[PDB]
């Protein structure tokens, strides 16, 4: 079954790839739309191990694996 | 120190000052050193060695931390350098 409500205010994603600029823009969008959590939970890049990237939730800094 | 803190409020003995004076105090003021043995260890530089063997712990701690947080290469971006090369040599 194909859904009819694709996105929501609780939609969580995994972005595939090293796209710090675009995921920075997406977390910027999650902040400016007054959301509670980031839309991005994790990133998947096969050429690098598991670490944490720092991001801006407004002024505060968070870590995304 | 009592004289200098009247000049400015900050002006306190550093820990890099206090270990120097307290270690010369230890050397030439406890036993076991004459004043040509205690002053020879100061003229040679055995007070460099205290700071070096201390700061090796913090350096290896920084090394293990930078490996464990798994950070890649640092590059020092070009808006911190301000190249000042001559005109045409």
């Amino acid at each position: 079954g194909k859904s009819t409500t694709l996105f929501s205010r609780h939609t969580k994603a995994i972005v595939w790839g090293m796209q710090t600029r675009a995921v920075q823009g997406m977390l910027d969008f999650d902040y400016v739309c007054s959301r509670d959590e980031p839309s991005v939970a994790a990133m998947v890049y096969p050429f690098t191990g598991d670490h944490k990237q720092k991001f801006y939730w407004g002024h505060k800094e968070i870590l995304i694996p | 120190e009592k004289i200098t803190t009247s000049k400015k409020p900050n002006l306190i003995l550093n820990v890099d000052g206090l270990i120097g004076v307290a270690f010369v105090d230890m050397l030439r003021n406890c036993g076991s050193f004459t004043r040509e043995e205690a002053d020879e260890y100061i003229d040679i530089g055995a007070l460099n060695g205290i700071f070096v063997l201390g700061r090796s712990m913090g350096f290896i701690g920084h090394y293990l931390d930078q490996k464990r947080l798994k950070q890649g290469l640092y590059r020092h971006p070009w808006d911190d350098i301000s190249y000042v090369l001559p005109e045409h040599m």
